[PDB]
């Protein structure tokens, strides 16, 4: 049988709550949603062929008539994010739907966006652009041009003082190469 | 000559076929007691079973063995098994024999005739042995295709190296009758079909007895 | 989980036989199998209900073979694999089928040849003077480089020791040259405070674990073989 997972993707701030939707075509004896993380461990959340459960900030509800099951996401936290997976037992033979990639941003009190150059520690001119503590909405420059690498923005967090870091790394292989310019 | 193709399997059969007679485990013990003979306690630390449930088809062939001494030689399953504790109890067709009077001084070793395309070969007297006087066909069946699926890769698909295509197993006794099974002739595709050909508790004697098998990589 | 599966990491020639061993929950009856390509969900391959094999999809082709080896495991081979296989192989045991609890999963790379496999070239990047002066914190950068396939664990040690507060580390690694075998290449961030990174007496140390090759595979190329390894480069406090 046939099972779809909306949204495919889900940007959220932290903090507030979400929904997660899967439909499916038949009557199912068996659902269960899972959780995938970086290294691509599968943690079950939850068993669900019908009624409603609860784990935490996490819930789950499936109505077994209208063929969908519902997750739920109170208080979103940035370790929340990943891979979110509905499968269905087809009746067994078990078939997972496309999946939604949850991205829970971070709670930034003051975006002061700064582009820094950075120097190679080994004997070498080599360096690197940093562009740091901007605001979580701000989206990253794609491959603008060949030969110069822009990676996608990550979330920091610090322990000792609650602080939240938004970073993103630009380099290229021409020795020449401009930091203030490079994040447009 | 007119056996059963191994490209004629159903789904999951030849897989199956190599559970049984390379993988799987068998249940072999020697003087217990205990249509069907239910052997309560007969797993110890085992994580899925601790029952054994053996099928002797009718009642008649059970009064036989009954609340006497038995030796048990033969093929266990869990899935489809019928019958004593819910999920902890293993199923087995015949592979049953009475204990008293039944020892052998010697280990009999069953000469094995082996012909590929009608070309004979050797076989190490070795794989097919039993310390019994009357022995289920089930046990010398279960060694012989061992040997069979770890030399010639029987029950392997034609992609893994598996080149027999057709075969016959012969259980040749002293005075002419045979015992005849067809290496491909599948019940089925699960252990609860595959193992019916046991279900009939046949024992034979050892004693002047020879394993005549056939071969056809065609 | 209480499933485990080995290899973690695979790296094997296009036609080469691979594999994989799955190491379920001991009261658990059923074993399943299932392949997970980069982007999409896991596909049912074939699964165990005891010593039985109940299912086998039409992925889990001729070229494929699973099996239970007796008793607390099983096994999954594929014969003369083609690039088309790499993907997420993944495990998992049910008392029922009720609920499926999953294994850390094996990443296979099917590569043309070995000569494409490359050990990654780690470089640590000393936190900038503006950012130190205004922000009051030092991020430190680490770029590991010219790596294939993206078999890495990136990891940062302050004086011996693993930090993962204020760890910046990219979801996935970029490749150098798009659209070719293209090598990879993946960074990131560790942020501390100023006076921290002044202290002459701590250690700044970027570790990056590769998988590659293994003692079993063969190696003819003059360089040197780009085995199982951790590269490393140093920053001392300023
Ligand atoms: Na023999
Ligand atoms: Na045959
Ligand atoms: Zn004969």
């Amino acid at each position: 049988i046939q099972v779809e997972q909306s949204p495919p993707d889900l940007i959220l701030q932290e903090g507030a709550n979400s929904t997660l939707r899967c439909n499916f075509s038949d009557s199912v004896n068996n659902l269960q949603w899972f959780h995938q993380n970086p290294w691509g461990q599968l943690i079950n959340l939850f068993y669900i062929p019908s009624g409603t459960k609860q784990n935490g900030r996490l819930s789950a509800t499936t109505v077994a008539t209208e063929r969908y099951s519902l997750l739920y996401i109170s208080s979103s936290q940035t370790t929340d994010s990943g891979v979110y997976f509905c499968a269905v037992d087809s009746a067994y033979k078990y078939i997972f739907g496309t999946g939604t990639r949850l991205k829970v941003l971070a709670n930034i009190q003051n975006p002061d966006p700064a582009v820094y150059q950075l120097r190679d520690s080994k004997s070498s001119d080599k360096s690197v652009c940093l562009f740091t503590d901007f605001d979580s909405q701000t989206n990253v420059s794609q491959s603008k041009d060949s030969d110069v690498y822009i990676t996608d923005k990550c979330v920091l967090d610090m322990r000792s003082m609650d602080f939240k870091s938004n970073s993103a790394v630009a380099w290229s292989n021409k020795s020449d190469f401009a930091c203030a310019n490079a994040f447009n | 000559k007119d056996l059963r193709k191994k490209s004629e399997l159903q789904r999951n059969a030849l897989s199956n076929l190599r559970q049984i007679y390379y993988y799987n485990e068998k249940a072999i013990t020697e003087n217990k007691e205990s249509n069907t003979l239910l052997f309560k306690g007969f797993f110890t630390g085992h994580p899925w079973y601790n029952d054994l449930l053996v099928d002797l088809g009718s009642k008649d062939a059970t009064n036989k063995y009954k609340g006497k001494k038995v030796d048990l030689y033969g093929a266990y399953y869990g899935y489809q098994c019928a019958g004593g504790t819910p999920n902890k109890t293993a199923c087995m067709y015949g592979g049953v024999t009475l204990h008293d009077n039944n020892r052998l001084t010697e280990e009999k070793k069953v000469p094995i005739n082996l012909w590929i395309d009608g070309k004979q070969t050797t076989v190490p007297i070795d794989k097919v042995k039993t310390s019994k006087k009357e022995v289920t066909v089930q046990e010398l069946d279960l060694q012989a295709r061992h040997y069979l699926h770890g030399k010639f890769g029987l029950y392997n698909s034609d992609s893994f190296g598996g080149k027999v295509q057709r075969g016959l197993i012969v259980f040749h006794s002293s005075e002419g009758s045979t015992v005849s099974y067809d290496l491909f002739d599948a019940q089925g595709q699960y252990p609860d079909t595959l193992l019916r050909i046991y279900r009939d508790n046949k024992t034979i004697n050892s004693e002047n007895l020879h394993i005549d098998l056939y071969l056809y990589t065609t | 989980t209480g499933v485990s599966q080995n290899p973690r990491h695979k790296i094997t020639k296009r036609g080469q036989n691979v594999t994989f061993r799955c190491d379920p929950i001991s009261e658990h009856n059923r074993l399943y199998w299932y392949r997970q390509t980069l982007g999409q969900g896991p596909e049912f391959l074939t699964y165990f209900q005891n010593e039985a094999q109940l299912e086998k999809s039409r992925l889990l082709s001729d070229r494929f073979s699973a099996e239970r080896p007796k008793g607390s495991f099983s096994t999954l081979e594929i014969q003369r694999t083609e690039q088309g296989d790499s993907a997420m192989y993944l495990c998992a045991s049910s008392l029922g089928g009720y609920e499926q609890y999953f294994g850390p999963g094996t990443r296979l790379t099917v590569t043309e040849d070995l000569k494409n496999v490359f050990p990654p070239e780690v470089a640590v990047f000393v936190p900038s003077e503006a950012e130190i002066s205004h922000t009051q914190k030092a991020t430190l950068v680490c770029l590991a480089t010219g790596f294939y396939p993206d078999h890495v664990e990136l990891s940062w040690w302050v004086n011996g020791k693993e930090v993962h507060s204020g760890v910046c580390t990219d979801p996935q690694p970029l490749k150098e040259q798009p659209a070719l075998d293209s090598r990879y290449a993946l960074s990131s961030r560790l942020r501390v405070s100023a006076t921290f990174w002044q202290d002459p007496r701590n250690h700044f140390r970027c570790q990056v674990q590769f998988y590659g090759l293994s003692e079993n595979d063969e190696w003819t190329q003059d360089r040197a073989k780009p085995v199982t390894q951790i590269v490393s480069a140093e920053a001392w406090g300023r």
